[PDB]
């Protein structure tokens, strides 16, 4: 052997750590093979190796080598660690769809953090039982009882995770505690709450100057807006998203921001604007090869050229909108 | 008339983190 067990894992966290899974993942995979007796090492890296593979979506092996890793810490007694891999195990699940076990595995990583008087332990559990709930009421198809229940233990979550997060004076926390508590607000039809908790995101955002986070609140705050009728803040929110998301190597970003600022320009009645947001948001589905998108935005186009007596344009976007409507049948 | 989209942006998440670093702990 080369190098050591330890020398391959150290080099896999540090690829990791600089944004190469892949390679990571091969590192930490050597260090696996050539293995070691020292077991608290080896979960580690099993660890390690659980989340590589969840960043690059294999969420069955993510859960594999998460749950290698639960079987150590507990023939160790590594409590914390039990705690950790626990977590990992509840969040992969999350993802995986399966939310009733994702809740009973976050919910030991709380309990076991409590335990441990480990706050920070504790309030990471907390974000991550709301993200399983809300991931949770979205599946239900978001008024049905089982998306409200789930959507409301969200925000219990939310809120619990934000007291304790202001309590250890982590204000990037309070920042992320805010932007999903106010957009589970906003599924619930709570939209000046939505407004409230967004403006804190933005706030929070802009004292850390996170252009990121920014955007999101902008984002957030435009669809708050729209469904409290207030059409010109939205479109003056979305604007602000737009300035940012145009320069992302994500066109996405834009494309989103350019739809919804169609709409919202359509809301408003002014037709020539919303064709012009809404063209650029089909350049790039197009780009993009987002079909269902281009459907979407055929269907705008053609509502807004209606409006506007464009019946030759209307029709061109009505053509293309029946081929997509076939093909995506 | 609209089709509105179902986008929004939700926050970063996370995962629990172990490192070969953490040797010298008891």
């Amino acid at each position: 052997m080369e190098a050591s067990c330890l020398e391959l894992a150290l080099e896999g966290e540090r690829l990791c750590k600089s944004g190469d899974c892949r390679a990571g993942v091969s590192f930490f995979e050597a260090a696996v093979q050539v293995g070691t007796e020292d077991l608290k090492t080896l979960s580690a890296i099993y660890s390690q190796l659980g989340n590589a593979y969840f960043y690059l979506h294999d969420y069955a092996k993510a859960l594999e080598y998460h749950h290698h890793d639960l079987t150590l810490a507990r023939t160790i007694g590594d409590q914390l660690g039990e705690a950790k891999a626990s977590g990992n195990l509840g969040n992969t699940l999350k993802v995986l769809g399966n939310f009733d076990e994702a809740i009973v595995c976050c919910q030991r990583h709380l309990d076991i953090s409590r335990e441990l008087n480990d706050k920070v332990g504790e309030a990471r559990a907390l974000y991550n039982l709301g993200n399983v709930y809300h991931a949770k009421g979205k599946s239900f198809g978001c008024f049905p009882e089982e998306v409200r229940d789930a959507l409301q233990a969200a925000v219990d979550f939310y809120e619990e995770n934000l007291s304790l997060v202001t309590a250890l004076g982590d204000r990037a926390a309070q920042g992320r505690a805010f932007g999903n508590l106010g957009n589970t607000h906003y599924l619930l039809g709570n939209f000046r709450d939505a407004v409230i908790a967004h403006e804190q995101r933005l706030l929070i955002a802009k004292e850390f100057g996170d252009k990121a986070a920014e955007r999101r609140a902008y984002s957030n705050l435009g669809n708050a807006y729209i469904f409290l009728g207030e059409f010109e803040t939205a479109s003056e929110y979305y604007k602000k998203t737009l300035l940012l998301a145009r320069q992302l190597k994500d066109r996405a970003v834009e494309a989103q921001s350019c739809y919804s600022l169609g709409n919202t320009y359509t809301l408003l009645q002014d037709y020539e604007k919303a064709i012009d947001y809404h063209l650029k948001h089909l350049a790039i589905a197009q780009e993009l090869n987002d079909r269902i998108g281009e459907g979407r935005a055929c269907w705008s186009l053609g509502n807004a050229y209606t409006a506007l007596g464009n019946h030759d344009q209307a029709m061109h976007f009505a053509e293309k909108h029946l081929e997509i409507s076939r093909e995506v049948g | 008339q609209l089709l509105h989209s179902d986008h929004m942006e939700m926050e970063p998440e996370t995962m629990e983190t172990k490192s070969v670093t953490d040797y010298f702990s008891k």
